[PDB]
RNA sequence: GGCCCAUUCGGGUCUUGUAAUUGGAAUGAGUACAAUGUAAAUACCUUAACGAGGAACAAUUGGAGGGCAAGUCUGGUGCCAG
């Protein structure tokens, strides 16, 4: 049972890397910059009503 | 015949097993701390709710009661000496403010990893249950075993252990032995 | 207050020879 | 209770109605008639499967249980052998 | 260093047994002989005292409860030895047999010992310790404070400060490079920087009432206890 | 008013110090103003010690200009040779850096001097 | 990058990486073999 | 400066060697409000030192 | 420009990581109200339901629905009025309490909800990571809170 | 039967004398399938041993008074003790105030009684 | 990645004063005003123009929240060309020469500093740039430096104390603008640390209420940055 | 290519997949020489040698979905549906 929780729990952290953005260690080197590229018109921001 | 005897259970299950957020939260525990199956966490939970229960009833009683200043006080010395609770918060509303995953970073797993002596939870456990952990002079092949922190000082490889200064393994010298001949 | 008001209960409730001392004694004249 | 306040019941197998049925796992297929050791009472009953009704024949000892309708009743062991047990060859009926 | 223990003949000092440590963090840092006794016993830096009999040239038992590398251990006619885990900040007395432990620590702090007078440097570690007596015995610690203690108390009966003095202050050519004498005093910044002498021996003839301490200070003072053993003067 | 500011009083140092020592021992001690430079160029540090004492003072302004830039927390202890000591190291040491890691065994009490060093700020 | 490796372009650059080519190379084979 | 070799296997030690101590002046210039050469010429003699070592 | 707004960093899949003791509680009139009905006075009844020292909260909108109520809810608006009681200030014109406290839970995954209003615990629940809370039978019930 | 176990806890810090701490390994019950022994548990074993030295042979223990001596002092450990350290008397109801209780005739029961404890 | 002999693609942003290079990566990407030196080191873009050489500056989202919160995708900003803007907490121009180059010459920043250590290189720094200007004073003493702010369209918080809530709201009654921006950048660690991430950043929106902040937006800096987010606001004294 | 949300259309996110190959270590159940233990003996504790890649030294239970034939049946508005 547990290498089957191991599995499963390394596996819901990597769903939840794609659900969101995750602090991994932060700039690690020369700033290569944005890898997935940057969106002009889409704001993540939350708006308070 | 002559007398039977008490025992008691160390868990209970939860009230509805099935709620979403709680397999969720199963799920984190387990996955961070390695923990086999869901019965260590209905331990954990059942202590730390009898611990809440307790405290809860002592912030009830008026301040300088014998009872409350007792067994308050008694209440935070023992989570003190085991580690959860840390020497500038002695005060019961502070015992109120406790959570699980406290106890289960006072597992000795979690130290075996924490430490430096295994690169993964998983990997402690390995360690503790084969005896290669030793709690100062003595070796523990429990997981579960809560560590003091006169105990968490002391962790160390066991002298029999391979790791620790015996001999090699029962595959090291066999390969040894194989490539000698 | 309250510690010492115990204490005083313990005396209260637990020619000067004591047997065992002198069974004692003469296991250690028999050492 | 379907069972008047038994969980389980006995019954003497008396045919199988639907063997003659065209459609292979049919509901049909599935239904036997079983008459109750107690009171003489016929009824009927599902099986596993049309594998599991070839474990059960004529003149056998049936265990009943609850579950076509008007039919309420599920066949849980043959001569005091599972039929599930049968089914995964574990085990062979006595006869 | 060498984790090792290697025993010597008198005479002609020559090898006759060497007795590893077996672990890696094992450097001896203090041995004692039990008074009038083939028992030795090697305090090391990996937090444990081994115990040893030399005539049987063969490891005895290992002991545990320290905190810190253990810097000092002394021994007596009795099997009582006394050690300290200096960082720890704990003096702390064995039996073997029993292999039960007495824990004796410091507590003083700053704050209250000025309130009390209306240079005071927190301890930082307990460096030494010597047996003055099978229940008495005395410590030094890093602030420059001599400590005696008792088996009956866990904390210092009596505490003697700064026993060798305050180091001197540095000088203020080498505070700074800059030219103004002024700018270079202020890094000076008084007498916070200044600490204290630390304890760096210190011994007692058995069962006497006079013991010694050292430090580089550049001399070696000879103390006296008192009478009922509660105090001490230079 | 002091390059040497703020200084640590007596009660502080031994609870650092306490610091050095322990995270010496779990591998999470980068000692030295070099190495300390280092630690906050990567951004790795949750604070420098340094020492007052050291002759010149001078020799370690370097390391608060990256400390304050980064926001790193920083406090100086009166004596290098203490600080030393508590590296577990032969020499004396006139700075030294604790490195980020909240998988270390010894969270708690790092985050315990954190919250006073930033008070004495 | 060394002198020799800055081009005017990005696109010739590309070019400079022989990795690029043969990742370049292979696909398009499978690409006109499955048309 | 290893692209004009100011500082500049023997030779490689004196150089990383003279740069730590240009790395140290360097501070003792910027960070003084009225720097002296008093540390400047005790710190070049310690390079002289290390170069009859080498 | 098109606005997708994050999800909470304090919410691990439908689990929330962030609400920890002491809780912040919001309360709904209808919560006072149903409260009084059985008898079961404010912050205790989130102590022995929940174990933990809770932090209530109440709106200027629940403040100012509660007033409107009239003489029938007295004892209501007073205990709303009990110093344990924090105030939450809003800056938004309407006085519908209900859309003020869906906009905070979804704005903030800190808070418990406190309310037994049909349309609202229906609205909430499709909020992740949010914890409810109810009065019914004789003491206070917590649906989705995993620390219980 | 007087005697309840906090109040020696509060004695301890208060006596001012040390507490005769044991090993630290030498403290689990049996390579961490028992917890580390209670204070208790460390007092009635030395009992025994205290018990066994003088008379110089070891006691056995019946088959039937094993049945309400070793499981039951073992499962309010996994119960009660975690970490060696007990939390049963914390669950347990008791009248922790007649334990202290200056119930003795040597009492305060007329104004003269309590003067003279001034003096 | 963005290595020395590449090229990029250099495209405004759907924010003015801000430009994206495109590429195999994608920079955030700002105009120098003092074209030829980097302030911290920071990487710099050449473009021919008709023919003169412009050039530009790269924004490090780690190094600046702000460039993080753009990364984040902030939907409004106050910071602009032409408007007049407040920094606080300038520790030095790793943040400030960004919204200095937001601005213009048209606009000026109005950095704001505590410590002397960090003023000397804001102050050099603010050589290069003739519209920042550097005043190194409390921010939680508005007052004392009140002779050197002209008034501001917007006011950012840089500021790491427990009480930056009334550092921000001392200045803004002062010299921010009816209708003004206010940005605010909040630690949780710095305010509190024994109660959770979230809960300190539901009461720093609070106090913005009653000192008469109407707040806007809250960004999360999630992979930039832990335990951070950045707070919009528009203060309403009205 | 993987994953997440969404009745609807679609939208959101990035180090991933192996049903691929390969290396050296650790040790438990077992195979067990001894002593100890004891009226003797069993058991307990301690302890030599051997003991893993399908680590075949081969734990289960329950549920949800598939898909395949020169295969079979039934009803149809062909090549469909059950």
């Amino acid at each position: 049972s547990r290498v089957k929780k191991r599995k499963k729990y390394q596996k819901a952290q990597k769903k939840l890397k794609s659900v969101r953005a995750v602090y991994s260690g932060g700039q690690s080197g020369v700033y290569e910059g944005e890898k997935t590229g940057i969106k002009k018109g889409l704001t993540r921001s939350v708006k308070f009503k | 015949p002559r007398a039977p005897r008490t025992y008691s259970k160390t868990y209970s299950t939860p009230k509805r097993p099935y709620e979403s957020s709680r397999l969720d939260a199963e799920l984190k525990l387990a996955g961070e701390f390695g923990l086999k199956n869901k019965k260590e966490i209905y331990r954990i939970s059942f202590q730390l709710s009898k611990i809440r229960r307790a405290a809860r009833d002592l912030l009830t009683r008026d301040e300088k009661d014998p009872k409350r200043l007792f067994e308050g006080n008694a209440l935070i010395r023992r989570l003190v000496r085991v580690g959860v609770l840390s020497e500038d918060k002695k005060k019961l509303d502070y015992v109120l403010a406790l959570k699980v995953e406290d106890f289960l970073e006072r597992r000795l797993q979690t130290q075996v990893y924490k430490l430096g002596l295994a690169k993964s939870v998983h990997h402690a456990r390995v360690l503790i249950t084969q005896r290669h952990i030793a709690v100062g002079k003595q070796i523990v092949n429990i997981p579960s075993f809560m560590v003091r922190l006169d105990s968490e000082k002391h962790i160390d490889f066991a002298p029999t252990s391979p790791f620790g200064g015996a001999r090699p393994g029962r595959v090291a010298r066999r390969n040894a032995a194989r490539k000698a001949e | 207050r309250l510690a010492k008001q115990y204490l005083e209960n313990l005396k209260s409730e637990a020619n000067n020879f004591d047997a065992g001392d002198l069974d004692k004694d003469i296991i250690a004249s028999r050492l | 209770s379907p069972f008047g306040g038994s969980s389980h019941a006995k019954g003497i197998v008396l045919e199988k109605l639907g063997i003659e049925s065209k459609q292979p796992n049919s509901a049909i297929r599935k239904c036997v008639r079983v008459q109750l050791i107690k009171n003489g009472k016929k009824v009927t009953a599902f099986v596993p499967n049309d594998g599991c009704l070839n474990f059960v024949d004529e003149n056998d000892e049936v265990l009943l249980a609850g579950f076509i309708p008007g039919v309420r009743f599920k066949v849980v062991k043959v001569s005091g052998v599972s039929l599930l047990a049968l089914w995964k060859e574990k085990k062979e009926k006595p006869r | 260093r060498d984790r090792k223990l290697i025993v010597w003949s008198t005479e002609s000092l020559s090898p006759v047994k060497v007795i590893p440590t077996k672990d890696r963090r094992g450097e001896v840092l203090s041995l004692a002989f039990r008074k009038n006794s083939d028992q030795l016993y090697a305090s090391c830096a990996d937090f444990k005292i081994r115990t040893y009999s030399i005539n049987q040239f063969s490891q005895l038992e290992i002991l545990y409860g320290h905190h810190d590398i253990v810097e000092d251990i002394s021994a007596l006619a009795m099997e009582r030895c006394v050690t300290v885990g200096a960082r720890d900040r704990t003096a702390m007395l064995w039996k073997i047999p029993d292999e039960t432990r007495l824990t004796f620590r410091g507590g003083d702090e700053p704050q209250k010992l000025l309130r009390r007078w209306m240079l005071f440097f927190c301890e930082g570690s307990i460096d030494v310790v010597s047996m003055v007596d099978d229940f008495h015995f005395i410590t030094g610690s890093d602030n420059g404070n001599i400590c005696l203690w008792s088996l009956a108390k866990k904390k210092p009966i009596f505490t003697e400060r700064i026993a060798h003095g305050i180091l001197p202050e540095p000088s203020f050519n080498d505070i700074s490079g800059e030219t103004d004498e002024e700018l270079r005093k202020r890094q000076l910044q008084g007498k916070k920087l200044l600490q204290p002498f630390w304890i760096t021996s210190l011994y007692a003839i058995p069962y006497s009432n006079v013991f010694i301490s050292g430090s580089w200070s550049g001399s070696l003072k000879v103390w006296k206890i008192s009478d009922n053993l509660r105090s001490f003067e230079l | 008013n002091p390059k040497a500011f703020p200084l640590a009083d007596a009660a502080l140092t031994q609870q650092i110090l306490d610091v050095v020592q322990q995270a010496a021992n779990l591998r999470q001690l980068k000692k030295g103003a070099n190495e300390a430079t280092k630690t906050l160029n990567r951004g790795i540090s949750e604070f420098i010690i340094m020492a007052a004492d050291c002759e010149p003072i001078e020799i370690l302004l370097h390391l608060p200009l990256l400390c304050e830039d980064k926001n790193v927390p920083y406090v100086f202890v009166p004596s290098r040779v203490a600080l030393g000591r508590a590296c577990g190291v032969s020499r004396p040491v006139i700075a030294a850096s604790i490195t980020t890691n909240d998988a270390s065994a010894i969270k708690t009490q790092i985050y315990a001097v954190k919250d006073k060093i930033e008070t004495l700020l | 990058m060394n002198r020799k490796e800055r081009k005017s372009t990005i696109l010739e650059t590309l070019m400079g990486d022989e990795a690029s080519n043969k990742y370049f190379k292979r696909k398009y084979n499978e690409i006109q073999e499955k048309s | 400066g290893a692209e004009k070799a100011l500082f500049r296997k023997n030779k490689g030690r004196i150089s990383r060697y003279l740069a730590n101590k240009c790395s140290m002046a360097s501070r003792i210039d910027n960070y003084s409000e009225e720097p002296s050469n008093v540390f400047g010429s005790v710190l070049k003699k310690q390079v002289e030192q290390r170069l009859e070592f080498y | 420009t098109r606005n997708i707004p994050q999800v909470s960093s304090a919410l691990f899949f439908q689990y929330n990581q962030a609400i920890k003791p002491p809780y912040q509680v919001l309360i709904d009139t209808n919560f006072i109200n149903f409260s009084i009905q059985k008898k079961v006075d404010i912050v205790r009844g989130m102590m022995d339901c929940l174990l933990a020292k809770c932090n209530p909260l109440i709106t200027d909108c629940v403040m100012a629905e509660l007033e409107k109520l009239g003489p029938k809810y007295r004892i209501a608006l007073k205990l709303a009025r009990d110093p344990r009681i924090k105030r939450l200030s809003c800056s938004h014109k309407g006085t519908y309490a209900d859309d003020c406290l869906v906009h905070r839970v979804l704005q903030h995954k800190c808070y418990i909800v406190a309310t037994n209003d049909a349309g609202l615990k229906q609205r909430i629940r499709k909020i992740p990571g949010i914890p409810l809370m109810s009065v019914g039978g004789h003491a206070y019930v917590i649906e989705k809170l995993p620390d219980v | 039967k007087s005697r309840m176990q906090a109040m020696e806890e509060y004695i301890r810090e208060s006596s001012d004398q040390p507490d005769w701490s044991a090993s630290i390994g030498a403290d689990i019950v049996n390579h961490g399938r028992g917890g580390i022994k209670s204070l208790r548990d460390t007092e009635k074993e030395r009992r025994v041993t205290s018990f066994e030295e003088d008379n110089f042979t070891r006691l056995n223990i019946t088959n039937k008074a094993e049945k309400r001596k070793q499981k039951q002092r073992e499962r309010n450990a996994r119960m009660n003790v975690i970490g060696g350290e007990d939390f049963g008397i914390f669950s347990s109801k008791r009248k922790l105030e007649d334990s202290t209780s200056r119930r003795g005739a040597k009492k305060t029961r007329s104004a003269w009684d309590r003067a003279q404890r001034r003096l | 990645g963005a290595r020395g002999g590449a090229k990029v693609v250099i495209e405004p942003h759907r924010h003015a004063g801000v430009y994206i290079a495109r590429g195999k990566e994608d920079l955030l990407v700002t105009k120098n005003m003092a074209p030829g030196e980097s302030v911290y080191g920071e990487k710099r873009i050449s473009v021919e123009e008709p023919p003169t050489k412009v050039e530009y500056r790269v924004w490090n989202p780690f190094r600046s929240k702000l460039a993080a919160g753009i990364m984040g995708g902030l939907d409004e900003l106050f910071i602009a060309p032409g408007k007049k803007v407040l920094y606080l907490g300038a520790a030095s121009g790793t943040s400030v020469s960004h919204v200095s180059d937001v601005v213009g010459p048209e606009g000026v920043v109005y950095a704001v500093e505590f410590s002397h250590r960090p003023g000397r290189e804001l102050i050099s720094m603010a050589k290069k740039r003739p519209n920042i200007i550097p005043i190194i004073e409390d921010a939680r003493h508005p007052q004392k430096y009140r002779m050197l702010i002209g008034m501001v369209d917007c006011v950012f918080a840089d500021v790491a104390q427990p009480d930056q809530a009334r550092i921000i709201a001392l200045n803004s009654h002062m010299f921010l603008k009816d209708q003004g921006g206010v940005v605010i950048s909040i630690k949780a660690n710095c305010i509190d640390s024994t109660v959770d991430a979230e809960t300190v950043f539901a009461r720093e929106v609070q106090k913005l209420r009653e000192e008469r902040i109407k707040p806007l937006e809250q960004l999360t800096l999630e992979p930039y940055e832990r335990d951070h987010c950045i707070v919009v606001g528009r203060y309403m004294r009205s």
